[PDB]
Formats: C-alpha cells, structure tokens, sequence
RNA sequence: AUACUUACCUGGCAGGGGAGAUACCAUGAUCACGAAGGUGGUUUUCCCAGGGCGAGGCUUAUCCAUUGCACUCCGGAUGUGCUGACCCCUGCGAUUUCCCCAAAUGUGGGAAACUCGACUGCAUAAUUUGUGGUAGUGGGGGACUGCGUUCGCGCUUUCCCCUG
C-alpha cells in the first residue's frame, strides 16, 4: 500500500486541495488509513473566501483533491516501504 | 488514535461538502467518522446578487444532530465546551 | 478476490502487465505524463510511485487549466501528490 | 416471488429492446437488445441507439457495452 | 450484508425518488440487500403532465433517494 | 457495532429529520431502523429545494442518500453518553 | 445548488489543446534508475549461487567418486543407513543390519577434520539378494530411539547422482520452512 | 452425570513491532569430510513503533531569610504547563496446565493451549460511508442591447476595472 507513507509525514508543513477548490496549509500530525489527516495551526482559505488561521483540523479523506508537499522531501528513501 | 478521542465532548464545527458549517458539541463518532452534534446550528454562505452586500448569513437551530461521515469534509474546534461552574 | 489467500501476488502482475502499467513504465523511464483531474485542470509531470489505487507521486508538475475570454493560468509545483479518484484521464508523453 | 436477476435473465432470453436510463442524466436514454450481464450490472446490447428527448434523434451504435452504475431505470420495449 | 425489512410495502402502490429529480409510481413486488426493486404497473411521470404506462420494470438501488407508499402500507 | 448506529436504534419510534443528498429534509416519526442507516418513517413533511412542502402518509429512504439527521436531545441522557 | 440542477457554465473540456511535453532525443537520465536494498541483496544473492556452482565444476575434476578408497565392493551389493545415532556401536549395527543377511564389511564415515561421527554407514552384503530384503524392510527401523532410513547406495550405481554439497541427494529436513514434513522417511 | 445417532437454535478467514548484519546454537541435511540458503533461536545497528525510570533543564506566583562589595551562570521548599539523556520490554487486557526461585497458600520466572476485543491484511476502489456525478467552473462598479413590465425587476447581448 501507500497510505502508510503519509502517516509518516507528521510534524511537516504541506498545502492540500479539497474538491471544493479549498485550500488548506498547515502542520500534519496525524493521518488514518482513509487518507483523513489532522493539522495543527493550520489556515483555512475557502473559495471566494477570506483565510481563517485554525489550530487545529481533522479532515476526512473523501473530500481531499491533492497534496503539495516539501521540495526538500526524500522520495527515494521514504518509498522503500 | 488519540487525534479523536482527546476531542470528544469538545465545540467543534463541521463543516460539510456543500459549504455550510454546523456548529454543535461533538458528542462521539465511529470508524467513518459519522459525528453526534448536540445543539447544533447551520449556517450558509449566499453570494450577493444585488449589489456589493456583505455575505448574508442564515442561522438555523436543530439541536441533536446525526451527521455522515461520507458528507463531512473536515471539523475544527471553535471555542471550549459549555463550562458548567459558575 | 479470485485468490483469497493473503499471500495473492494478483496486485503484481496487474501492474506489470496491466492497465496500470502506464505508470510503472513512466517511473521507471522516468518520462513525463499529463493527467486531466476532476478539477478541468490538466497536470503535466513526472511521477515516483503509485499504487492500486491510483494515486501518484508526482514532481516538477506544472499545473494548468482555464477561466471565463478565456484566459489561461499555470502554475509549477515540484513536490505534490495527487490522487485517484479525482482523476479523469492520463496521459504520457506520446514521443 | 420474482427478483431483478430472474427478471433479467427472462428479458435476456426474450431478447426484447430493453430501454434504460443513465446517472445523473434524464435527457439521454439507450434501448436495445440485452446479451449478457455480470453481477455489478454491467449490461451489453446488440444494436443499440441513443435516443434524446430533446433531440429525439437516435443514433446508431451496434454491439456496446454498459456500465450498471450508469443505470438508473429499466424499461420493456 | 442484512438485507432492508421492506416487508411491509410488498404488493403496495408507491412513489419512488430517483437522483436526477426523477419519480416513478408502481406497486412492489420484491427487493433485495441492495435495494434493487421490480416494481409492476410503473408509469414514466417525467416532468411534464403526460403520463406513459409500461408495467413491469426494474430499478437500481444505487439511484434511488426515497420511496413514499401511496396507499400507507 | 458505532455509537452513532446506536444512538439511532435507540431513537426508534420517536420523531426525526432527515435530509438527503438531493437536498430533501424529511421530518416525522420514525419507525424502523438498521445498522445501515435505513430509515422507516411515517406521516413526514418533505422540504423541496425551492421551498415548496407536500404530504406523506408511509415512507422508506436509502440510508447512503442521507446527508445528516435530526434526533431528540433528550437522546443525550443516555447511557452511553 | 444541486449537483444536478448545478449549471455548469466551463465543464470538463478535452486536453488536445495541452499538448506540450518534451521532444523525443531530450531522453530521461539513464542514471536515475536504481533502488536501495533491493539490488545489492540480489547481487550478493546471485554471486553466492554462482561461486558455488563455479566452485562445484572444481570439485568433480578433482575428485572421483566411484574411484574412492574407502567404497569398496560391488555397488549393487553395498548398502547405505543414514540418520543413525552417533552413539551406535559397530557390533550393534551389525548385529541390527544381520537380521537381513550376512555382512562382507561395514564402513562407518567420519568427520575428515572433527573425527566426529558422520552419522551414516555403508553395510555390504556378502549376496546381492540379501541386500534388496533389507531395502524394504531396514527403511523405517528405530535404532537406539532414533528412527533411521535405508535406501540402495546411489553414489556409483544411479547415473548422473550427487550428494547435498554438489546441489542433489536427497530429503528435505532442511528445506522451505513447512514444506518438508519431519514424519514422513525416505 | 458420561458416550453414541437424528432434528432444531447461534457464528467472517490469516496472523502477533519491521528493515539490515549474525563468525555462534538447533534443524545433529540421503552417498564415503561438508552444502549454501531457508526455517526457529542467540548476537548486533536502526525508521524509533509505543511505553516505564524523571536525573538534568525552561515559565510564573506563595512562604522564609538576607542591608549583602560583586565583576566564571546558581539562596531553600510547594504549586501551574512543558521538555527530557542514559537505562529497561519488544506489546496484550482476562482464563487454563507443567516445572522451578521463594520472605514457601502470596510475591515471580521458563513453556504452550485454544478462547474476547473492532489491532491489522485480504471480501474493502464494483450500489450502504474507508477512492466521487457534492467539480471550484463566480460576484460586484462604470459604459453597453433587446423581450415582458408593477419601472423595483426576470431573461437576454457587449468592453474596461475591483474581488477570489
């Protein structure tokens, strides 16, 4: 499988797309096997909306779009499982 | 899977596929995620169509509230929940 | 699934001699591929691993797509990771 | 008591031109001569025509194929 | 895999909600787990007043919202 | 089997809302559920999208078409909870 | 809205329009294609198999099998037991592989460096025929609380035969876990 | 109360951190000394995978004493919220049997046995949540058409701007 290598990246900053056009920015700290992560001090931009910083979001995995991760991120090594 | 338990009884707001919001008192939830609110309230966001108003707002009260967990999007906490001391 | 037994090797030769073979072949040529997400946004780049799932991961990716006269927008993203079920159509580079 | 299954099949060996509904479209609709269909309701037909009610224009297809989620109603004749 | 106790519309005249605002109305006469009905003396009710009667027909679970029995069971 | 789904059975015979995916909320009592979110309700009051109300007399809806329902507060006391 | 009622004012287009990838010679870094802990571990797997089997060509230049010193007899005639316990006597094989017929001589292998027993012996008959009644019978004897098999020595007698060390013989007491059962004898 | 034959009523399969290095143990390998590997141990580095020890260190009040002559941080104790090296187990809540240490009915160790949990893998991307027909595809200020009109507006056709 997959999904256990985005449970790996706790603590890391990344930029998520719902499928709603929403973006969302912040710190991961927890992700289940239905691809649902929770970010802490995490801000919110919903479309044709203002930002909203949040500590804390539990999304659900269904209504995700994407992920924009580091550009630092070691691919090669952190696939090997 | 601490990430959830720790929020149980907590003021969160869900916020749904659709773009509304309800606000309740997370009471419990399951393995897909379908949320027990207590006093909730929806609230919508209605584009402007007249001129350049600020965004109209539509309360609505439901109290408990059974949500699927195929139609929540993602959930924040809002504010503590309802202290009971004095 | 037709081989019950958990030691079932069918998610292999699947990707190996499959549909899904499109990807292998993209990470191991390390060759470019367009995909048209569920978005009406069409993103060109390489890809890192998949799954059966459909989900890659991609980088260098240059994402485009198009509002209203019609004004096209693009955007590059060199680490990203898309996933399957917003994905419409894919596409490597025909060369 | 008759299920959609048995309901099916008689359909199937009637060979009857069967109409059927698509998802989330109520304008397009396709009739023809069901041959086979597997469990996830997948459904293939001889000669097919997709037929709109807009257009009333039925266009000519032959030998297909049918997704079952696509489905929506089942029609006789 | 419990199947759904429509027991009790069995042989009843009643009006089903499909997804792209379509409705249906005939008398049940057998489902399954997966909500498939065969519903008998079925009449197309597309958006317009004109009525079509085929009878016999099948319906997918899938695309079904809600059904309301005309005749309150 | 969930909390949720427990919550629900124990809510039988009370009256409940429920809204669809079509956008349709539906409001009476209820007479049947399962641990699949069927519900079984009776003598409802059905909201349209546009506004406009109608009358039911015996109604049954796919739990999967369900966007989220309205159950008795007083629901909270229970042991569970 | 509704999904179904939502106007879709820009859907879904096609992508002939966003065609523009790279030009066919502007070929991909033939150097970034490579894994770790995926290779090098068939690399070593692959020399270790190849030594060996390198190393074997050797061995059967050098070494005679039918010309040995200590085989002796005719080969029909001589008698292999093996899985025999370490404490067993001469006199007491002897004594146990007599029942099925006079002994010529017994040949007991021992550890070339260790002196250690072996744990198999050579047992020739003085008449072939009274070999091939012990083939049935000797095979599934219990000797010294240690069952023990016994099947016609194939060392110069089966064409194209050779023991563990050169990749044959024969029963799998160590082979794929749970794959030879320890019960079941030659 | 035990065993035997039949009918009826209840029930989802695989498992027990993972990836490298093991010269040494077991498997005492079916061919005249031998395997390699593998399987089951022991030894040994790690993504640290969760815990136990809280020494040390960080924030701020309460209490006590000090009138002190320093220029190498530092008076003693309690409370709030944190961190944490080194050292230990590779993880079970419950039950059953054998052997042994023993302050000998308790406190523990070495063995398995098949029993529950919603711990994981596959039926789980094929209609009921864990792999989409919920796409996000706009709104507004000026000039700029027409139809109906209650002159507020519904639909409809254009250019430049602010907004996401």
């Amino acid at each position: 499988k997959l999904v256990r290598f985005l449970m790996k990246l706790s603590h890391e900053t990344v930029t998520i797309e719902l499928k709603n056009g929403t973006q969302v920015h912040g710190t991961i700290t927890g992700v289940d096997v239905s691809m649902n992560t929770h970010l802490k001090a995490v801000k919110m931009t919903l479309k044709n909306r203002e930002p909203v910083q949040l500590e804390t979001l539990s999304i659900r995995g269904n209504n995700i779009r994407y992920f924009i991760l580091p550009d630092s991120l070691p691919l090669d090594t952190l696939l090997v499982d | 899977s601490s990430k959830m338990l720790q929020h149980i009884d907590y003021r969160m707001r869900c916020i749904l596929q659709d773009g509304r919001i309800f606000i309740g008192t997370f009471k419990a939830f399951d393995k897909h995620m379908n949320l027990i609110l207590c006093d909730c309230d929806e609230f919508r966001k209605i584009k402007p169509k007249n001129s350049k108003q600020a965004e109209r707002e539509e309360k609505r009260v439901l109290g408990l509230v059974l949500l699927r967990g195929e139609n929540l999007v993602s959930m924040t906490v809002e504010g503590p929940p309802p202290k009971d001391t004095g | 699934e037709m081989t019950p037994e958990e030691l079932q090797k069918r998610e292999e030769e699947e990707f190996n001699t499959g549909p899904l073979s499109v990807l292998t072949q993209s990470v191991k040529n390390n060759t470019q591929v367009l995909i048209n997400c569920r978005n009406n946004k069409k993103l060109l780049g390489r890809v890192k691993a998949f799954d059966r799932h459909c989900n890659m991961v991609l980088e260098n990716v240059k994402e485009m797509w198009t509002e209203v006269k019609p004004v096209n927008k693009d955007r590059y993203i060199s680490k990203m990771f898309l996933r399957g079920d917003s994905v419409i159509v894919v596409l490597r580079n025909p060369l | 008591m008759v299920q959609p299954i048995n309901l099916i099949f008689r359909y199937l060996q009637n060979r009857s031109r069967i109409q059927v509904w698509l998802y989330e479209q109520v304008n397009m609709r396709i009739e023809g001569c069901i041959i086979g269909f597997d469990e996830y309701m997948n459904l293939v037909l001889d000669d097919a025509e997709e037929i709109h009610s807009k257009t009333k224009s039925r266009k000519q297809l032959g030998r297909i194929m049918l997704k079952g989620d696509n489905i929506t109603l089942l029609q006789s004749v | 895999a419990h199947p759904p106790e429509l027991k009790k519309f069995m042989d009843k005249k009643l009006s089903l909600k499909l997804n792209g605002g379509r409705h249906v109305q005939g008398i049940l006469r057998g489902f399954d787990p997966f909500m498939n009905l065969v519903i008998d003396e079925c009449v197309e009710m597309a958006t317009s007043g004109q009525q079509n009667n085929i009878g016999m027909v099948v319906i997918r679970g899938n695309s079904i919202i809600m059904l309301e029995a005309l005749e309150r069971v | 089997i969930g909390v949720p789904i427990k919550v629900l059975h124990e809510a039988e015979g009370h009256i409940v809302t429920c809204e669809t995916n079509t956008g349709e909320v539906y409001r009476g009592k209820l007479i049947e559920a399962e641990d699949n979110m069927n519900c079984q309700m009776s003598n409802i009051t059905v909201t349209y999208r546009d506004g406009r109300v109608a009358q039911l007399e015996q109604v049954y809806i796919r739990g999967s078409k369900i966007r989220f329902l309205i159950l008795p507060d007083m629901l909270k006391n229970a042991p569970m909870l | 809205k509704l999904p179904h009622e939502k106007h879709h004012n820009q859907p879904y287009c096609g992508i002939a329009p966003y065609i523009r990838e790279f030009e066919d010679p502007r070929d991909a870094p033939p150097p970034t294609r490579a894994e770790t802990r995926e290779e090098r571990m068939e690399r070593k797997r692959r020399e270790k198999i190849e030594r060996r089997q390198q190393e074997v060509e050797t061995e059967l230049k050098m070494w005679d099998p039918h010309n040995d010193p200590n085989a002796q007899g005719d080969a029909f005639k001589t008698l292999f037991v093996a899985r025999v316990n370490y404490d067993t006597t001469e006199s007491k094989l002897r004594r146990e592989f007599e029942v099925y017929g006079p002994i010529k001589r017994i040949h007991m292998v021992y550890s070339k460096r260790s002196g250690k027993p072996r744990g198999y012996a050579f047992i020739e008959y003085e008449h072939e025929r009274d070999m091939h009644s012990a083939y049935k019978h000797a095979d599934g004897k219990k000797i010294d609380g240690r069952r023990v098999l016994v099947d016609v020595e194939r060392g110069r007698t089966v064409k194209g035969w050779r023991p563990r060390r050169l990749g044959g013989g024969l029963g799998g007491t160590r082979r794929g876990g749970a794959d030879v059962n320890i019960r079941h004898s030659g």
